[PDB]
Parts: structure tokens; sequence; C-alpha cells
């Protein structure tokens, strides 16, 4: 309608508030694919409404900021996502990227592994997750919370996400996690987006803005999934892609968001007010030492 | 001594008449940039196309080592534009096409540093 002049759609509040059970996903244009630009791929179409839809949040975008983006490679052999990214994020923005497979990438440092072996004593400032497990298609019993790389990246945001860090994880009808809802409630404001060059399908990034550490809400993954499918079912979304013909102000601001390190009982609710604007990153600033788990056998 | 000259192999290939390495990774952007040949950021123009420098690398690609004693890659993290009319084979053209020290233009398709921009000094 007149949602298409914008990056995507997000879940509107009315729809969280809800109370609904799980059913079949129907999208009404399911299978109908966008016109892109000549040349351009699915997933630079995609990262890049995603990037587009990022910089209307609270983001703290300090110098030298760490991002990690796990799902980063492609039946391809290459990075779509990383090099969207690499165009979006601040010059100097620290960027490391992990996939299952190999693939070339233009980020600074790449892991290939499970992300189970992935592990760092640092924390990030932002975390974006493309992960989605092709075993999802055998639909064979009822739609159940995933486990798998979820139970990693729900351990993930707990130990490794800086207070004020934001995160865009992307789920499906099939893929998804209920710890991965009832941690949206940790951040200071959340929703499910939904890009319109994709808006065909039941894929949506959760995204988390600016994290407490503490619950803000008291969220129901089964339940909030179901909002969210409903809400899908209802709400027929037109597929469009004007939003990538004007890149002008894509790139992120260098907000020069502060770093503090203010141990674990200095966080008063004068901090917390920061932490919800993105006026701060609380982790420590040393530097960033990464490394993948090696089986031998 | 043995070294596998791979970029040869490459123009071989091409001249035999075979399909070039896709999936290069192209970027959206306005298309009002400088121009340089390599950059940090899409610097394409209206007779450019910007892409991921890993993604036309021939050495990153084919998964092999980088011509330097290092092994030290110049399009990793970078952006390289390309002319409209060579983006059928973006890594082949960083290969038969050497950018300029002055300017940073591809040479022959932006670089005018053999005609005088300034008198050398006097
Ligand atoms: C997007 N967002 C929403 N909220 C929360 O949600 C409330 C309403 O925000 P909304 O996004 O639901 O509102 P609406 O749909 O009307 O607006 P839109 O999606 O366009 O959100 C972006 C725009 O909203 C404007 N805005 C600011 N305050 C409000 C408000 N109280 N109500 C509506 N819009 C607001 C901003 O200036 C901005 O231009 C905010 O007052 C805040 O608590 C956020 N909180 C943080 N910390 N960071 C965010 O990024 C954020
Ligand atoms: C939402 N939905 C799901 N199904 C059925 O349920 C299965 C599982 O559903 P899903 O959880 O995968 O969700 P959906 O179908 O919306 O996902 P989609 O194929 O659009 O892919 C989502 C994203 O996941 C990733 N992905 C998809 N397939 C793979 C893969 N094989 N390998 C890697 N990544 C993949 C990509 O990033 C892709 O854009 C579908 O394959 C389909 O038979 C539907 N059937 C109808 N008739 N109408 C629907 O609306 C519908
Ligand atoms: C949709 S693809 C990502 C595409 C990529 N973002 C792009 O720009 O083209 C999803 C990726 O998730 C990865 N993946 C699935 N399970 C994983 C796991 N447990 N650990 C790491 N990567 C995983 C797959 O290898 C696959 O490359
Ligand atoms: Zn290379
Ligand atoms: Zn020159």
């Amino acid at each position: 309608s007149s949602q298409a002049w914008q990056p995507g759609v997000a879940m509107p509040n009315l729809y969280k508030m809800q109370r609904m059970l799980l059913e079949k996903c129907d999208l009404q244009n399911y299978g109908d694919s966008a016109t892109l630009p000549k040349g351009i791929m699915m997933n630079v179409a995609k990262y890049t409404q995603l990037c587009q839809y990022l910089n209307t949040l609270t983001l703290a975008v300090p110098y030298n900021m760490r991002v990690i983006h796990f799902g980063a490679g492609s039946d391809k052999g290459v990075a779509p996502g990383t090099a969207v990214l690499r165009q979006w994020l601040p010059t100097g923005t620290l960027l490391v990227d992990s996939d299952l497979n190999d693939f070339v990438s233009d980020a600074d440092s790449t892991l290939i592994g499970d992300c189970a072996t992935v592990h760092t004593a640092n924390k990030w400032d932002l975390i974006i997750s493309d992960m989605y497990d092709p075993k999802t298609k055998n639909v064979t019993k009822e739609n159940d919370s995933k486990e798998g790389f979820f139970t990693y990246i729900c351990g993930f945001i707990q130990q490794k996400l800086a207070l004020g860090g934001s995160v865009a994880i992307k789920i499906t009808e099939h893929s998804w996690n209920a710890d991965l809802y009832k941690l949206m409630g940790h951040f200071a404001w959340w929703t499910a987006f939904v890009t319109n060059v994709n808006a065909s399908s039941s894929e949506a990034f959760l995204i988390g803005c600016n994290y407490l550490g503490k619950p803000r809400e008291q969220i129901d993954g089964y339940v909030m999934h179901a909002n969210y499918i409903f809400w899908r079912n209802t709400n027929p979304i037109q597929l469009s892609s004007y939003s990538l013909f004007d890149m002008s102000k894509f790139p992120l601001k260098l907000r020069g968001t502060a770093v503090m390190s203010l141990k674990e009982g200095q966080i008063n609710d004068m901090i917390l007010s920061l932490l919800s604007k993105g006026r701060l990153i609380i982790r420590e600033n040393n530097r960033v030492v990464i490394s993948s788990d090696v089986l031998v056998n | 001594a043995f070294a596998v000259d791979a970029a040869k192999a490459y123009k071989d290939y091409l001249a035999s008449g075979g399909q070039p390495i896709t999936n290069c990774v192209k970027m959206l952007c306005t298309h009002t940039g400088t121009g340089q040949a390599i950059t940090v950021t899409p610097e394409a123009n209206m007779d450019q196309e910007s892409f991921g420098g890993a993604s036309c690398c021939l050495y990153c690609r084919c998964h092999i080592d980088h011509p330097n004693p290092k092994g030290f890659c110049d399009l990793k993290g970078k952006y390289v534009q390309i002319p409209t009319t060579c983006a059928n084979d973006p890594v082949g053209f960083t290969l038969k096409n050497t950018v300029c020290t002055v300017c940073g233009m591809w040479k022959g398709y932006g670089c005018s540093c053999d005609q005088l921009r300034e008198p050398m000094l006097q």
C-alpha cells in the first residue's frame, strides 16, 4: 500500500499484545518473487533494506565498533550480506563473519565451522544472524521451538552482547525459538522486521534494540511466535524494492557513542536510560581475540 | 621453482571462449562517486558498477595463494569499480588492467595523467 516506499514492515504493537495460538502460515503471495534492479543479488537487496531500516533505530555506533555476522556464507561461495554490512558500517569498524561452510568474505576475519565451535572473550556491539538449517524444510510433526544454533545464539547474546548493543536474528515459520522471543524482552525495544523484497516469505528479522541484561517485560516465545504468524497471515505485504533506488543516505552515521566498563552493580536508572537511547555501550575495550574449536579424532 | 600461474591459466580459459567466474557481489550505490578503481566504499559513477573485492579476486575465489611474499590481498575488504561495458567479467578485468598510482583511476578507463593535469610543478 503506502508501506511500499519503506525498506520493509515492522510487526505492529497491537499484534504483540495479542495471545493467539500457533497455526499454519498461509501467505497470500507465497512464491511470488520481487523485481530487483538489473544484476542485483537477492541477499544484497535484502541486507540493504535491513540496514536501511536499522538506520531508523537508536543503535549505539561508537569508534572501532565491533560487529559479528553468523551465517554469512552462501551456496555461491561469497558473502553478499557481509559486502553490504562492510558498506553500511562506518570505515574502521571491526567486522567478523562466520558460516558452517567455507566462503570468500570482505570481513576483517572469517571463521569456518558450526557456530557452536566459535569462542570469543570480547563483547560485541551488534550481532547479525542469517543462519537457517535446511533440515527445517522436512515438516513431519508439529511446529515446535527449534534448538540447534538458536541455543548458541541465546547464550552468546547473554554472555557476549554488550549492554546498549543490538541484534538482528533471521527466523521463519518453522525456523524459530521460544527463548529467543523471551530475550527480546531484555532489550529497550524489539520487533519482527519483514523486508519488502522478500515480503512473500514467512522470514523476518527479530530485532532487539539496546540490550539491558535484565528483562523489561515478560514475553512468552510460543505465544509471541503465534502472534507473528497471525500478523503475517492477516496482513499481506506487497513485494517492493523502491527503497533500493535511493542510496543517498544509506551509510550508518558514526554517532561516536560512549564506551565505559561499569562492572555489574553501578548500573543505576540514569545509565539504563542512557542504554535505551544508544548514547552508551557498556563493555571492555581490550583487543578482539576469537577462535574455532577443532575436533581431532 | 614450480609455480601454478593461475592468471595465465584463466586468460587462456577465457581466450578458449569460456564462461567467466560469476557470483561477483555487485553493490547498490548512487553512482556519483570519485570513479577510482579500488576504494573502501562503493565509488562507482554513471559509467561504472561497484563490486565486493573478495568476490572479484581470482586468488580468493580459487582458494589459492596470492602472489606476494606475505600473501596479502588488495581487493578483500575493499570495493572494485568496474566499467559497465566489462561488468560481465569483473575478475578477469582486475588482471588484464592495472590501477594508476597518481590519480588511482584504471589506466585507460579514467586516468588522464599522461596529458598533464598539472605542469609537473614547473
Ligand atoms: C523504533 N523504536 C520504538 N521505540 C519505542 O516505541 C515507542 C513508539 O515507537 P513506534 O515505532 O512504536 O512508533 P510509530 O510506529 O508511531 O513510529 P515509527 O515506527 O516511525 O518509529 C520511528 C519514529 O517514531 C518517532 N517517535 C518518537 N517517539 C514516538 C512516540 N512516542 N510515538 C510514536 N512515534 C514516536 C521517532 O521520532 C521516529 O521518527 C517509542 O516511544 C519507544 O518507546 C524505540 N525505543 C528505543 N529505545 N529505540 C528504538 O529504536 C525504538
Ligand atoms: C510460510 N510457508 C511455509 N510453507 C511450507 O513450509 C515449509 C517450511 O517453511 P519455512 O519455515 O522454511 O518458511 P518459508 O517457506 O517462508 O521460507 P523460505 O522458503 O521463503 O526461505 C526463508 C529463508 O531461509 C533461507 N533458506 C531457505 N531455504 C534454504 C536452504 N535450503 N538452505 C539455506 N537457507 C535456506 C533463505 O535465507 C530464505 O530466504 C516451506 O518450504 C513450505 O513447504 C508454506 N507453504 C505454503 N503453501 N504457503 C506458505 O505461506 C508457506
Ligand atoms: C540463508 S544462508 C546465508 C546466506 C548469506 N547471509 C548471504 O548473504 O548470501 C544460511 C546459512 O546458515 C548457515 N548455517 C546453518 N546452520 C549453521 C550452524 N549451525 N552454524 C553455522 N552456520 C550455519 C549455512 O551454512 C548457510 O550458509
Ligand atoms: Zn584476494
Ligand atoms: Zn593517473
